[PDB]
């Protein structure tokens, strides 16, 4: 999820918008 | 901003400057 | 905290604050 | 909505909890 994605490793703004409404 | 580890309120506030009026979802595991 | 006017990152703060490991959406009309 | 209700008026730990997960 979104933690391991962008904490864990390196966010980037494709993943970020994944979780926008 | 986005392009790093970002955790926390770090992470919140970086969907919040993405997601703008849409919002969104923060959800752990 | 929340028991005030809570607009904008402030209040996606108290959200994070409030719900803990739970999370939580943030969705404006 | 959640602006309606914390932001344009005063905010509660009652409704916040409404929008946690």
């Amino acid at each position: 999820g979104i933690v391991e994605q962008c904490c864990t490793s390196i966010c980037s703004l494709y993943q970020l918008e994944n979780y926008c409404n | 901003f986005v392009n790093q580890h970002l955790c926390g309120s770090h992470l919140v506030e970086a969907l919040y400057l993405v997601c703008g009026e849409r919002g969104f979802f923060y959800t752990p595991k």
